[PDB]
Parts: structure tokens; C-alpha cells; sequence
């Protein structure tokens, strides 16, 4: 339905809320009524009009498949190339995942997409990563390989992996500090 | 697991294929040297079960085929870490222990380079210094390994604990080794003279001899200890680190040297770093050059799946879903098919 404002653009004429929602009221029951078509095109008048999308697969100079994407997490940001076939080897860096995160957070958080998809395995991956601390870059890692990933995977692996959240962008970032106080939150200790 | 059980037996038939230690044989051959995290799952387990893995086939092949005429070869196991290379070396040794060699065993070179505060003058030599612990702590276990041929050697000069004591050629060295083990201030020395007799002997043509050195790279990475003035120690300076270097020299036959590779304990190196100049440095490098390097990587998928199923069959993943293939393929994943981070995740499944 139309918004308040946009019923006093309409009718230029000023509003409160309560006639709105009186005239809104008034528009449900109408619509409610099974009215006909000259009505329905009447109610057009203030009626108001209101998934993930996949990277094209490539192929490399011996033709074989892939994908590619990137993805950042905090200060880091990572961008995965996912072959369509391989034995599950990462090279992050141009160094194998289990020498590059020694972290087995990290080396879980590197598996999680493939696990979710049941591919443990199936692919190979070649990422490069900048920025941020360990942890950062495992997220950002996981989140490109995802992403890459879902060009292979079918639709409702991709929706099924939305839905378990590999494929948001973790907007949570450092907040800054703010003058007198100690961080972000943490207010200086009150003084009596 | 493999129906050989004789180290010098088993073939490439019996790659990722498991063999048996018996608990006399890891008494009498093993008082020292095993990686820690090995020792306790023997220790839990009652077995010493270690895999047949290309490398130390390659090896044992090698030393096999090796003619004690000819200098001692050097070998190197080489590669990441916790790749199996320390195992690698036992298996050789449990062989060349099982063919009667004498086993000049160096558990790790890096205990000998670092937190040592018994660090003293040596007093045959002001030049280096002596460590009576790790001395005697070496020459106990070394006596355990090799005591059946130690009354055997006799010694070929008078060699001088104070001004009024010493043992004398023609004397057995079980002696010397005594003398070390009890007069903790003389272990260092003694030490020392029974590297010179074995290196000899060993050209003599009295007993064939197996040096096996882990962590080789220590004899020529920087150490860690300081003088009295607070001021660096360089490894050779120390007596042990001395002689090794020269039993490490190839300027003997009559056996064979044996040294593995390791990051793990070392000083003043990247944690990537499993490239055999750069755990060495140049002087190592050319130190024990020429030589034979032989690599250990990550477990083959046959290698993983005779690990995983010996740890079943042990029923150490006690884990309700580890038996699962879903559960076999994320531990793969998580270790990348690394024995060492293999058996840590393992640990506490
Ligand atoms: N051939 C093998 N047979 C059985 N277990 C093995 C083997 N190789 C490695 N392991 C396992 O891994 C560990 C032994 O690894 P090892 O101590 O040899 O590591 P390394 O890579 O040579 O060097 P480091 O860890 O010092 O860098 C033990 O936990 C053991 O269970
Ligand atoms: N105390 C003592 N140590 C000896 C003796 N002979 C050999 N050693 C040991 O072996 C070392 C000598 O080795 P050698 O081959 O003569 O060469 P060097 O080390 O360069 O003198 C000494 O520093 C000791 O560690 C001896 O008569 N007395
Ligand atoms: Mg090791």
C-alpha cells in the first residue's frame, strides 16, 4: 500500500496517521469484497509494485573448468579460483592450506563449504588472500571458495548454502573509538 | 597389518602395510629418539606398530645394497614437518639394529644447542665447552643400545680423566663409557673418544657402523647459549657439536651416516622453512655435501587409509562418527593426508 506520504502527494492534502489508516482500512475491505475489475484498477491507483547470483565457469589454457570469485572479511580480502576437478588441494598463496593456516579453526573453516555441498575432495583451489589476521583471512578464503563454488554446485545446493550462510558478506567490522572513551563501548571508568 | 615382521624382510609389497616392534626390541633399541607424541601412543596402546612407507624403503633398499669399502654415504630424510622423518629414522634403525650394527644414535641435536645451564669450559680444551648432562644422559641410553659390542672395542690410546686417573689401550670401551656415565664431569670427553674409536674402528673393519643424527641442521644453526658475559656460543664451540661434525666428515667407511632433517626444535628458522640448504645454511649444506637426500611427504590415500584403519582397529577414535566416511574424509582434510597432524586430531577423537 502506498505510504502515507506518498497519499499526500496524491492528494495534496496534509494527513495524520489515524485517517490513513482509516482510508487503508477502507481500501482492505474493499479489495476483501471480490470486487470487480473496475475497482481493482481503482485500487491500482494506490497499490504499490515492491536469491544469490553465480559466476560464469571459465576454462583454463588446457581447456579444463573453473571459477572465480572474491570475498572480504574485516580488513581481509581474498579472491578463490575453484577448478571443476582435483583431489580437494588448496594453495593459498601459492602454499598448501595445511602449511598456511596452522590453525585447525582455520583448516575447518576452509572445509566448511565443501562439507556443507558434500564435496570433500572434488576440487581443487588456488586463493590468494591480503590483509587482515588469520582468522580474518580463513573467513574471506571461505567465503571466495563459496562463491566460487556455487558455479558448480546446483540451484538448490546454492539456496540450501545461502540459507547456512556461506555466502553473506560478514558485515561486521571493527568499530572506532570514540573521543573519551576508552574503545569503541567501553566508556571511561566513572568517577566519584 | 603385515605378516613380516622382520625389518629386513619387507618389500614394496608391503607399502602402507604396518610392522610390528616388540616391547624387548623398543627397550633394547629405543631408550631415546622416538618423538614424543609416538611414545605415548605406545605407551597407550601396548604396540609400536609403524608403517612401511616409500621413503624408509628406499633407504633400507639403499643401505641393503650399500659396500662398506666405500666411504660412509650420507643420507638425508628431508621434507616438511611432521612428515614421519624421526620414524623413518627408527625404522632404519630397528633394521640395522636387527642386522647387528652399532647404532650411533643422536636422538636430536637441537637439546644439545639450547637450555643447557650446566654449560662449562671444557677442561681438556679451554677452547670449547663441555655439557656433562646431556653428556651422560646420551651415554646411558647409548649403553642400553649397544652394550653387546661395547665390551668388544678396545681402545687404542691412554686417555686421562684427572692426573691421577685413566684407562689405557687395550682397555674395552664399556669402560670409557662407565667412566662418563659416572663421572658426570668427565661425560663429555667421553663421549667425545668414543665417537674417535667408532669412526676408527668402524675403518678397521671391527664393527659395522649405522651413525642415525635427527635434527642434523643443529650442528650448524646457531645456538641459543651464552657465556659468562652474557655473549653468544657458536656451535662449534661446544665439544659435542664438535665431534659429531666429525664423525659427520665421510672420511671413514665401514658404515653409513643417516641424518633427518627437522624444523621442529630449531633455532633461528622459519617455521616454512623444509628445503635442505635452508634448514642447513651453506656451511652445513657444503658440510655434508655430497650427499643423498631422500624425501617424506604426506601420506598416499593407501597410507591414510591403513593409518586410520590401525587406529580403529585400536579403537582410538572412539568418536561415534570417525568410522563414517564423512568422518574419514574431514579428518583427510583437516590433516591434509600429514601424519603428524593426522595423529594430533586423532588424539582426541
Ligand atoms: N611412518 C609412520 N608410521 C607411523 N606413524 C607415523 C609415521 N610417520 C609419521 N607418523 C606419525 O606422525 C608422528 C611422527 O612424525 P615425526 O615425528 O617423524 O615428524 P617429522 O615430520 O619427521 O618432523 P617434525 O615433526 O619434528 O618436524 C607420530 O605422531 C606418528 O604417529
Ligand atoms: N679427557 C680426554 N679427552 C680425550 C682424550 N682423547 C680424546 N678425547 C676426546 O676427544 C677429543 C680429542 O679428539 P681428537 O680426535 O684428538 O681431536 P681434537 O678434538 O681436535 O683434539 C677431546 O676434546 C675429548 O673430547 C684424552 O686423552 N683425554
Ligand atoms: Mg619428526
Amino acid at each position: 500500500w502506498l505510504i502515507k506520504e506518498e497519499l499526500e502527494e496524491m492528494l495534496v492534502e496534509k494527513l495524520s496517521d489515524l485517517d490513513y489508516m482509516q482510508f487503508i482500512r477502507l481500501l482492505e475491505k474493499l479489495l476483501t469484497s471480490q470486487c470487480g475489475a473496475a475497482e481493482e484498477e481503482f485500487v491500482q491507483r494506490f497499490r504499490r509494485s515492491v536469491k544469490q547470483l553465480i559466476e560464469p565457469v571459465q576454462y583454463d589454457e588446457q581447456g579444463m573448468a573453473f571459477s572465480k570469485s572474491e570475498g572480504k572479511r574485516k580488513t581481509a580480502k581474498a579472491e578463490a579460483i575453484v577448478y571443476k576437478h582435483g583431489s580437494g588441494r588448496i594453495k593459498v598463496n601459492g602454499i598448501d592450506y595445511q602449511l598456511y593456516f596452522p590453525i585447525t579453526q582455520d583448516r575447518e573453516q576452509l572445509m566448511f563449504p565443501f562439507h556443507f555441498v558434500d564435496r570433500l575432495g572434488k576440487h581443487d583451489v588456488t586463493c590468494t588472500v591480503s590483509g587482515g589476521g588469520r582468522s580474518a583471512q580463513a573467513g574471506a578464503i571461505r567465503l571466495a571458495m563459496a562463491k566460487a563454488l556455487c558455479s558448480f554446485v546446483t540451484e538448490d545446493e546454492v539456496e540450501w548454502m545461502r540459507q547456512a550462510g556461506l555466502l553473506t558478506t560478514d558485515p561486521r567490522v571493527r568499530e572506532r573509538k570514540k573521543p573519551g572513551q576508552e574503545g569503541a563501548r567501553r566508556k571511561f571508568t566513572w568517577k566519584k | 597389518r603385515t605378516n613380516e615382521n622382520d625389518p629386513a624382510k619387507h618389500g614394496d609389497q608391503h607399502e602402507g602395510q604396518h610392522y610390528n616392534i616388540s616391547p624387548q626390541d623398543l627397550e633394547t633399541v629405543f631408550p631415546h629418539g622416538l618423538p614424543p607424541r609416538f611414545v605415548m601412543q605406545v605407551k597407550t596402546f601396548s604396540e609400536a606398530c609403524l608403517m612401511v612407507r616409500k621413503p624408509a624403503l628406499e633407504l633400507l633398499h639403499y643401505l641393503k645394497n650399500t659396500s662398506f669399502a666405500y666411504p660412509a654415504i650420507r643420507y638425508l630424510l628431508y621434507g616438511e614437518k611432521g612428515t614421519g622423518k624421526t620414524l623413518s629414522l627408527c625404522h632404519v634403525i630397528h633394521f640395522c639394529a636387527k642386522q647387528d650394527w652399532l647404532i650411533l644414535h643422536i636422538p636430536d641435536a637441537h637439546l644439545w644447542v639450547k637450555n643447557c645451564r650446566d654449560l662449562l669450559q671444557s677442561s681438556y680444551n679451554k677452547q670449547r665447552f663441555d655439557q656433562p648432562l646431556e653428556a651422560s644422559t646420551w651415554l646411558k641410553n647409548f649403553k642400553t643400545t649397544n652394550e653387546r659390542f661395547l665390551n668388544q672395542i678396545k681402545v687404542q690410546e691412554k686417555y686421562v680423566w684427572n692426573k691421577r686417573e685413566s684407562t689405557e689401550k687395550g682397555s674395552p670401551l664399556g669402560e670409557v663409557v662407565e667412566q662418563g656415565i659416572t663421572r658426570v664431569r668427565n661425560a663429555t670427553d667421553a663421549v667425545g673418544i668414543v665417537l674417535k674409536e667408532l669412526k676408527r674402528q668402524s675403518s678397521l673393519g671391527m664393527f659395522h657402523l649405522l651413525v642415525a643424527v635427527d635434527g642434523i641442521n643443529a650442528l650448524w644453526g646457531r645456538t641459543t647459549l651464552k657465556r659468562e658475559d652474557k655473549s653468544p656460543i657458536a656451535p662449534e664451540e661446544l665439544a659435542l657439536v664438535h665431534n659429531l661434525r666429525k664423525m659427520m666428515k665421510n672420511d671413514w667407511h665401514g658404515g653409513a651416516i643417516v641424518s633427518a632433517l627437522s624444523q621442529t626444535g630449531s633455532l633461528f628458522k622459519p617455521r616454512k622453512a623444509y628445503l635442505p640448504q635452508e634448514l642447513l645454511g651453506k656451511e652445513g649444506f657444503d658440510a655434508l655435501d655430497p650427499f643423498i637426500p631422500i624425501l617424506v611427504s604426506n601420506y598416499n590415500p593407501k597410507e591414510f587409509e591403513s593409518c586410520i584403519q590401525y587406529y580403529l582397529e585400536n579403537n582410538w577414535l572412539q568418536h561415534e562418527k570417525a568410522p563414517t566416511e564423512e568422518g574419514k574424509k574431514e579428518l583427510l582434510f583437516l590433516s591434509n593426508a600429514n601424519p603428524s597432524l593426522l595423529e594430533r586430531h586423532c588424539a582426541y577423537l
